[PDB]
């Protein structure tokens, strides 16, 4: 019988918001910096599982020789 | 050493990738997989990413070496805490739970809408007997077995499955267990007395 | 039936604006009943206030009386269940609403009846600790306060009318009928002027019996309802209200834990500081606030922080002084964000 939540009060006590004056860290965070250098970048590029197993180890600058590896993958 | 850490833990991490291209040309027909399979806790920032994709890639295309390559993992994963521990076997220690956990970890993987975890794990419930009775005991007694342990890490994977099943794989398990040992109840046996609570 | 032909396709709101004056002039009660029949049913309430009862029964009871048989199913009402006919709905609430106040400007509001009702059932509605009530009241008295701005627009801008008229005969200092003309518009600036005396008064009544209740309310999505249009009400009339007097409560607000409160006041605050190329007043608030501004730039959601960032930015166009060498060095620092 009446399935609707019932609320005991609409108040909410000063504080929780003087504290946020005091300390306002709830609300920021750490800058988070992209990779700063090349080899993290290139790294980032062939990199995750799909990636790293899905291309040789030894790079192949030709696609002809792609072709030839990606060729008998199941 | 910041750069040159970065690149080693890289450069590894290429070769553990073209390993893992052999551990596909393992699913076709190399073996001995254990050992990458067992370093999956102790290195899991590292390697959890690749052993879980080389996990799955191997159940999506054959379940059988799957569950061989695992029982083999488990195998060199038990004889390598019975090496480290001797005679006491450090049930209390948190290794061994840990281990329990992992296997926890490796049933979680697993679908009960599969045919195969409706004949696989019974196989590998099959086999995790067998090595719990591998090898025997000298004296003090006959029936209990050494590597004993083994059945507590096969009694996490006793709650899948399944019903109608649990009497066959007794019936099978009926080969290695005696009635006293079935009727006996201790805390040395109580990997057992989960086993048939499970079954 | 208002609630069903508000949400089923009306094919124009003046008509039905128009139509329900002329029944209001016809009948005062009737009219009054089926608006208040509105209120309670844009909550989704099937319930109906009786004659008697809205003629003799107190407001608590008449809600009370509305609560058992509100009906409702889960604890879900209208402005959160979910789906495209609740949001077209509320466009048409607003829509009707703005509409029918603007139009009757010079009657019905100087009446001394209607208002007294409306923000008596609406005071209770919003102290209410039926939530549903509470929320569609707080949006409804919103939409009520912005159509009251437009009235005290219209009120000034009239009052300049009268004004320019007076000037232009206290230019005229010779003829019979310029003593009259002059008499006459300062009766009607007067009258003006006492109807705008009552307008803020009113204005007054509905800040400190609804906003000072609703800037504070648990439900966060209300606070930013109040921020937006209070925004949205200095914006519109910034003559009036652009003082610190009015931006302390923002001030307060800015406050707030919630990051959807804050991009609805971050919103507000954008939109208003380049309204004007010249700074109209707030100088001050901006000293008190615009170092918690740049340090909120580093907000966890994303939104925010591009809001934050565009408030820099309007830092700077307005005057180059207010940023230090810190705050240019830690913004150049955030170009390399992730986003």
């Amino acid at each position: 019988k009446r399935k609707l939540i019932v609320d005991s009060v609409k108040e909410l006590d000063s504080k929780t918001i003087r504290a946020q004056l005091s300390d306002y860290s709830d609300i920021v965070t750490t800058l988070d910096l992209a990779p700063p250098t090349k080899k993290l970048m290139m790294w980032k590029e062939t990199g995750g599982v799909e990636k790293l197993f899905s291309l040789p180890a030894q790079p192949l600058w030709n696609n002809r020789l792609l072709k030839l590896f990606t060729r008998c993958l199941t | 050493d910041e750069a040159n850490k970065i690149e080693a833990l890289h450069k590894r991490r290429n070769l553990l990738a073209a390993f893992s291209k052999l551990i596909i040309y393992d699913i076709v027909d190399m073996h001995a997989a254990a050992d990458i399979f067992k370093h999956y806790m102790k290195y899991y920032n590292d390697y959890g990413d690749i052993i879980k994709e080389t996990l799955s890639k191997t159940r999506q295309i054959d379940k059988i070496q799957c569950a061989k390559t695992l029982i083999l993992s488990l195998q060199q994963l038990f004889n390598e805490l019975v090496q480290e521990q001797g005679p006491n076997l450090d049930r209390t220690s948190a290794h061994v739970s840990g281990i329990k956990e992992l296997a926890r970890r490796f049933a979680l993987t697993f679908g009960l809408d599969q045919i195969k975890t409706r004949e696989a794990v019974a196989t590998l419930h099959k086999d995790g007997i067998e090595f719990a009775f591998k090898y025997q005991n000298q004296k003090g007694q006959e029936y209990p077995p050494p590597n004993l342990a083994f059945l507590e890490v096969l009694s996490e994977f006793s709650s899948k499955l399944l019903r109608q099943d649990k009497k066959t794989v007794h019936s099978y398990l009926e080969k290695f267990l005696t009635e006293q040992m079935m009727e006996r109840r201790e805390d040395v046996w109580l990997p057992l007395i989960s086993y048939r609570n499970s079954l | 039936t208002l609630f069903e032909v508000v949400k089923l396709g009306k094919s124009a709101m003046q008509s039905v604006v128009d139509d329900w004056i002329e029944s209001y002039k016809q009948d005062r009660d009737i009219a009054l009943l089926d608006l208040i029949n509105f209120f309670i049913q844009c909550s989704g309430c099937r319930g109906t206030v009786r004659i008697e009862m809205f003629r003799n029964m107190q407001n608590a009871e008449i809600i009370r009386k509305m609560t058992e048989e509100f009906d409702e199913d889960s604890g879900d009402y209208p402005l959160t269940m979910p789906g495209p006919q609740w949001k077209k709905f509320r466009s048409n609430f607003c829509e009707f609403i703005g509409v029918l106040i603007r139009q009757c400007q010079y009657s019905i509001i100087y009446d001394e009846y209607m208002m007294d009702t409306v923000i008596s059932l609406l005071t209770g509605l919003s102290d209410s600790q039926v939530r549903a009530f509470r929320h569609t009241s707080t949006l409804a008295a919103m939409k009520l306060m912005t159509a009251l701005v437009n009235v005290a627009l219209n009120l000034s801008i009239h009052q300049d009318n009268t004004q320019r008229q007076y000037e232009a005969e206290r230019n005229k200092m010779i003829g019979k009928r310029a003593n009259e003309r002059l008499e006459l518009l300062l009766q009607k600036r007067k009258e003006l002027q006492e109807n705008q005396d009552e307008i803020e008064n009113m204005m007054n009544s509905i800040f400190k019996g609804i906003f000072v209740h609703r800037y504070r309310d648990a439900i966060a999505e209300i606070r930013a309802i109040c921020i937006e249009e209070i925004g949205v009400w200095m914006k519109m009339y910034s003559d009036a209200f652009l003082n610190d007097s009015y931006l302390k409560y923002v001030g307060w607000t800015l406050h707030d834990r919630q990051g959807e409160v804050r991009l609805k006041c971050l919103k507000a605050l954008q939109s208003l500081y380049t309204n004007r190329e010249l700074f109209p007043k707030l100088e001050l608030f901006t000293n008190r606030f615009k170092d918690r501004i740049v340090s909120m730039t580093l907000d966890k959601e994303y939104d925010v922080a591009v809001e934050a960032i565009r408030l820099v930015t309007l830092i700077l166009h307005g005057s180059e002084e207010a940023l230090s060498n810190e705050d240019c060095e830690n913004v150049y620092h955030l170009v390399y964000s992730a986003h």
